[PDB]
């Protein structure tokens, strides 16, 4: 246990054999400053107000993705090809701010204890798929080296719409719905 | 991105110092190596400098760096002919480790010839060769050797040899032909 | 203007003292497949491949971190591909070869990635046909008596003539050891007829020994010109000997008084 | 289900008391298991597991790797504090305090940053503790927290309730009243 006022991750470097795929992010005190888009080779900010402090050469990431790609192969061998244990994620659904009908708000779907980092998170409005007003965080890191991820639905709380968050995972026998109604 | 390098070609007297200037664009560049390349060989890493120092010295060689003006150069003092090569500056950054090179400087150190004694000798025919060969040797490095104005005789440019257990250096140029009236007398030039 | 840094990952382990490439020269014709090998400085985790169109400086092709590609942005087209299956040796494969691919292919490696040490490079020489590949004729010419008397030194001259494409490696051997002391080869060969894209090349060299050395009949001089041509297996259907990669050499022994 | 294998490599910087005590750690993880760690307080690569013993052995002998990991704290950690972290630590977002009944009264302090918050409940200018429950800080995942602090109340005509909030972004506390209808 390391005591500190603050802690950055100047590089969470995620690489997995399934895909294969990767992710490169920096985090300051639990929050994602930026990510690197590995297909596009382009640094990207989910929350643009943070470009203001710190650019980043996409090349630095693609570099470490190469190393991880190499090292994962080494480490697979040493561990006798020991496949990752699927975890059972904890979904919870809550609002950003207090609920007032007619007041625009953002719904927050929190998927904790994600492992491995493979999850489809969609929203449902009256049991139908919503694509409008949905956005995500990247896979955020945890000291037990599992991940969490957070999807957002912006919405107009109405007389009747009923919302669900649909989470799909390999630790889940069947797509898991979490409900939220005004 | 890009790195610009001047001059294009440089001739300096043995002894004098030589200077190549370079300039880079990406302000993030943190590492700046220089390479020497002899003909038919790869670039040889001779000195490098990082953006936390302004100057580095290594024997006859010196490298400088202005991170605010993005200039960096190479100083070769007390030049010796072995120094004759193509030199390259390159630049690298912390996240992008590939080197991006300059267009090359072709260094030529003109060898100071101590006691010139310019003479033209003839060499003895090979049993297996229909040609005759003349050797122009022992001349001052300033001396001109012009190319053949006759299709049937071939004349090479000058070249410095050492040997290298004495304090001896010499230039030479070879003329050869199979033309019946080939006189070593005067295939060359002048005062 | 302002960038943050990061923790660089390092390769896990689970070559020679310098970076080697062989051969120095690969000579082929259009449309054929060419591989360029490169054995890294042993222990070096990062390998780079650069291309040098002669006249200009090196330009980046691909960068390996261990077994995997960190940066492939420099590969000129989809006919280029590079591998490094054991994170050690790396081969560069060029698929359907065109004249425009003619360059020297440098290889450089690094312990971690930053500081790069190059190899001697492989010059790929891609031609229309192989109909003009001729190996050299080598001839040595023994020293002027007049030079020997005047300067008490003896200059021998080697002449490699009649070869195409250019680029041969000329060495002087004396009593079974290569020599560099007293030697100077032309820095550039010359066209035997400059008015042609089809011209063949000549090249001279000089070895200069002391008179006593030349005058000792036990001293054996050889002038060796290495030539890069077609390999043993390559089709050849022309009225003349197959211009294989081969050494051509001429000799002289020292002569008394 | 598809079989997967996972590699994580984290470079972490721990700061304390400005930039006085700084501490760099790197973890190399296979699935959920850190197998080899470099820790600027230890000074060298340590194996956390059996599988990390030879990797750390090797790296520790390479003068250049060891030295690079040692410089990391000053070259990377201390640099990022200057480039980003210091300005991020300047970031102040004010909490929105709102009271609503669900006999339970829910003070909902929302949208704030940084994380440090005090929240107190009152009944008639007298602090109520016995009847308070709070959530942990909740992380919104944008750059804000929120927190819900409940007072268990038995409302009477006359009574004034006050949710009282202190946060680094506020020069003075926010108070929000709720009068028994
Ligand atoms: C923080 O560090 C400074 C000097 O770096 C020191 O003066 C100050 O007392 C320190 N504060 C604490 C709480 O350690």
């Amino acid at each position: 246990d390391i005591v500190a006022d603050h802690v950055a991750s100047c590089g969470v470097n995620l690489y997995q054999f399934y895909g294969p795929s990767g992710q490169y992010t920096h985090e300051f005190d639990g929050d994602e400053q930026f990510y690197v888009d590995l297909e596009r080779k382009e640094t990207a900010w989910r929350w643009p107000e943070f470009s203001k402090f710190g650019g980043f050469d996409p090349q630095g990431a693609l570099r470490n993705m190469a190393v991880a790609k190499h090292n994962l192969n080494i480490m697979i061998k040493r561990y006798n090809s020991t496949a990752a244990t699927n975890e059972v994620p904890e979904v919870t659904v809550f609002s950003k701010s207090p609920v007032t009908l007619g007041q625009p708000n953002t719904l927050i779907c929190l998927v904790d204890n994600i492992f491995p980092p493979v999850v489809n998170i969609t929203w449902l409005s009256n049991g139908q798929s919503v694509t409008e007003g949905v956005s995500e965080t990247s896979f955020l890191s945890k000291s037990d080296h599992s991940f969490f991820k957070i999807s957002y639905l912006t919405f107009l709380p109405s007389a009747d719409e009923i919302y669900d968050c649909k989470v799909e995972h390999w630790g889940l026998d069947q797509p898991l719905l979490k409900h939220w109604e005004p | 991105e890009n790195v610009e390098q001047h001059p294009s070609t440089l001739s300096v007297q043995e002894g004098d110092s030589a200077v190549i200037k370079c300039t880079y664009s990406d302000s993030a560049s943190n590492y700046f190596p220089w390479y020497k390349q002899e003909l038919g060989k790869r670039p040889q890493l001779i000195i490098d400098i990082r953006s936390n120092v302004g100057e580095k010295k290594d024997q006859r060689i010196a490298v400088t760096l202005n991170k605010t003006a993005k200039h960096f150069s190479l100083h070769i003092t007390e030049t010796q002919p072995e120094d004759s090569a193509v030199y390259f500056c390159a630049a690298s950054s912390f996240g992008n480790e590939k080197l991006t090179f300059g267009t090359g400087t072709r260094l030529t150190i003109i060898p100071n010839i101590q006691n010139p004694d310019p003479a033209v000798y003839q060499l003895r025919d090979s049993k297996s060769s229909d040609k005759s060969v003349c050797l122009f040797t022992d001349f001052d490095s300033q001396t001109n050797v012009s190319q053949s104005k006759d299709s049937d005789v071939y004349i090479t440019d000058k070249c410095v040899l050492d040997m290298r257990s004495m304090d001896f250096k010499s230039n030479s140029a070879v003329a050869w032909s199979n033309k019946s009236d080939f006189a070593c007398a005067n295939a060359f030039n002048n005062s | 203007r302002l960038l943050m840094l990061f923790a660089k990952d390092v390769v896990s382990r689970n070559g020679g003292a310098g970076v080697s490439q062989t051969p120095s020269n690969k000579v082929t014709e259009k449309g054929k497949y060419v591989e360029l090998r490169c054995d890294p400085i042993s222990g070096h985790t990062a390998l780079y491949w650069y291309r040098q169109s002669l006249g200009q400086g090196p330009e980046f092709l691909i960068y390996f971190q261990g077994t995997g590609a960190a940066d492939d942005s420099g590969l000129p087209n989809d006919r280029f591909f590079a591998v490094r299956p054991e994170g050690s040796v790396s081969t560069l494969k060029i698929q359907r070869t065109e004249r425009g691919d003619s360059a020297v292919y440098l290889c450089a490696t690094s312990a971690l990635g930053d500081t790069q040490y190059f190899g001697p490079g492989t010059r790929l020489t891609v031609l229309e046909d192989l109909k003009n590949v001729f190996p050299p004729e080598v001839a040595v010419f023994e020293p002027s008596e007049a030079e020997i008397s005047h300067t008490q030194k003896a200059t021998l001259v080697c002449l490699a003539t009649g070869f195409y494409p250019d680029h041969v490696e000329l060495s002087w051997w004396v009593n079974g050891k290569e020599v560099h002391s007293g030697v100077c080869t032309d820095p550039q060969p010359l066209k035997e007829q400059p008015a042609l894209n089809d011209s063949r090349y000549s090249l001279s060299s000089r070895l200069r020994v002391s008179a006593t050395f030349w005058q000792n009949p036990r001293n054996h001089f050889r002038c060796q010109v290495q030539f890069y041509g077609l390999s043993e297996n390559d089709e050849w259907t022309q009225d003349r000997a197959k211009p294989v990669t081969q050494i051509v050499s001429a000799e002289a022994w020292g002569r008394a008084d | 289900s598809p079989e997967d294998f996972v590699y994580q490599f984290k470079g972490l910087c721990y700061f304390t008391n400005g930039t006085e005590r700084v501490r760099g750690v790197t973890r190399h993880i296979y699935n959920r298991e850190e197998y080899v760690r470099f820790d600027s307080d230890v000074g060298v690569y340590r194996a956390v597991t059996p599988q990390g013993r030879p990797v750390a052995e090797y790296w520790n002998s390479q003068k250049e790797v060891l030295e690079g990991a040692r410089a990391s704290v000053d070259r990377v950690c201390r640099h990022n504090y200057e480039v980003a972290y210091r300005g991020i630590l300047q970031r102040r977002v004010e909490p929105t305090v709102t009271i609503s009944p669900s006999n339970l009264l829910i003070c909902s302090v929302t949208d704030f940053y940084p994380s440090q918050i005090k929240v107190r409940w009152f009944r008639n200018d007298q602090e109520e503790t016995a009847g308070v429950v709070s959530t942990p800080l909740i992380r919104n995942g944008d750059w804000t927290f929120q927190i819900l602090v409940m007072l268990e109340m038995t409302p009477q005509r006359g009574d004034v309730y006050t949710c009282h909030v202190e946060h680094p972004s506020l020069q003075s506390p926010i108070t929000v009243e709720w009068r028994a209808q």
